[PDB]
């Protein structure tokens, strides 16, 4: 079936795995292990990196028959279209586009922080700024069940990943925003998601690669 | 006429809005532009933006932004996709769509490295590293393009505007970079040859726009 290749980490593969499960897509995973020693040995990937025939060799990648796609957002949009989990009307599409980018923004914001050596002093800087970020997402969500309205689209899988990840970084962050806290619950409450979360194939952590200051391993 | 006069707001810089301005021009989209100035002194005073920032009714206040009547968009790729969608300049077939989605995110990865290199204070010491790694990235773009007219295959889409912008900036940084890639060079000419693009590229205001904002360690001044 389909093959998903990425590090044995949550990272950028989280949203993809979730989407795959939700859609009951038959797939296999090719997990790559990274070195722990000073030399974070990535040979396991590198030795295979150029032998896969991808146009732009990178992790994660999805191989579906003759299709070999890379880039998280491209993989999600592919599976989404394949299962009709995308916005239809121009309005939904606008929300979908702004959110996709906006959520990548937040992801990179946390990522850089967690990999930056000055994590200790930078953490506070991040924490105090966090609320205004969540405020915008809460307001945008409003009283809707899902970000694109009543229908759950691929954008929600990006949302869950970044929001839930921030919550593990700081449990109380979503308290002041019950709106967003209920989202996570509702999402994890989906039959296929809950089932997958009971499965050994879950892998919720580590968050980042072994060379991150926070959430490594 | 269309007379939409949708307002495009961004700094008085080429930067991210370059691909958007080009797309608007190409598709004959009637628009009005709002340029924000920055401080040149050590205190890069960006209050000009900050004053109106929370008064534009944007769900996520940011730059650039596009106000098309009841539709207010932010995030570059969302703006490009929006305008392009209205003119069917996105992939029509599953194969074209895949290419578009890969390119869009790929040029993002590429551009980020450049921005980082150009804005960083260590711009000089980092400069060589970027260059020694540059041909590899350009290589992949040539390999991906192949014998197609456009990156989406045989159809002009928004991703061509994005690819052009980043290849142009790199071309400016190192004119010789595209030489070993006659594939890319043909793309650049073919793109700049489009009536609307050619006219705009010769335009006065275009020539007076800096590549990057004043605080950038490169391209912060107008070039030709």
């Amino acid at each position: 079936p389909m093959t998903l290749g990425y590090w044995n980490i949550r990272g950028l593969a989280h949203s993809i795995r979730l989407l795959l499960e939700y859609t009951d897509s038959s797939y296999e995973e090719k997990k790559y292990t990274m070195g722990d020693a000073p030399d974070y040995d990535r040979s396991q990937w590198l030795n295979e990196k150029f032998k896969l025939g991808l146009d732009f060799p990178n992790l994660p990648y999805l191989i579906d028959g003759t299709h070999k796609i890379t880039q998280s957002n491209a993989i999600l949009r592919y599976i989404a279209r394949k299962h009709n989990l995308c916005g239809e009307s121009e309005k939904e599409q606008i929300r979908e586009d702004i959110l996709e980018n906006q959520f990548m923004d937040s992801r990179m914001q946390l990522a850089k922080l967690c990999y930056d050596p000055d994590f200790e002093k930078l953490k506070p800087e991040y924490l105090q700024a966090l609320p205004e970020m969540l405020k915008l997402y809460s307001q945008f969500l409003g009283k809707q069940p899902w970000f694109l309205g009543d229908k759950i689209t691929f954008v929600d899988f990006i949302a869950y990943d970044v929001l839930e990840r921030n919550q593990v970084f700081e449990p109380s962050c979503l308290d002041a925003f019950p709106n967003l806290k209920d989202f996570i619950s509702r999402f994890e409450g989906l039959e296929k998601i809950s089932a997958y979360m009971k499965s050994s194939r879950f892998l919720p952590r580590p968050v980042f690669t072994k060379m991150a200051v926070w959430g490594n391993k | 006429s269309c007379e939409s006069s949708m307002v495009l707001g961004y700094w008085d810089i080429r930067g991210l809005a370059h691909a958007i301005r080009l797309l608007l021009e190409f598709t004959d989209t009637s628009y009005e532009e709002k340029r924000y100035t920055c401080g040149e002194a050590p205190d890069y005073d960006r209050s000009q933006w900050l004053d109106v920032k929370f008064k534009l009714d944007l769900d996520f206040p940011n730059l650039p932004y596009l106000l098309d009547g009841k539709n207010k968009i932010t995030q570059s790729n969302a703006i490009l996709r929006y305008i392009a969608r209205k003119h069917n300049m996105c992939g029509e077939t599953e194969e074209e769509k895949i290419r578009v989605d890969i390119i869009e995110n790929q040029v993002m990865d590429f551009r980020t490295q450049l921005i980082r290199l150009c804005y960083s204070s260590d711009h000089e010491k980092l400069k060589p590293q970027y260059l020694e790694e540059l041909p590899g990235q350009l290589k992949q773009f040539s390999m991906f393009l192949g014998k197609f007219s456009w990156f989406a295959g045989e159809k002009l889409t928004f991703v061509d505007f994005l690819t052009y912008d980043i290849l142009d900036q790199n071309r400016i940084f190192d004119p010789k970079c595209l030489d070993e890639f006659p594939n890319l060079k043909a793309f650049m000419c073919r793109f700049e040859a489009l009536e609307k693009i050619a006219a705009y590229l010769q335009s006065d205001q275009f020539c007076k726009m800096p590549i990057n904002n004043k605080m950038a360690q490169w391209g912060n001044k107008p070039v030709c």
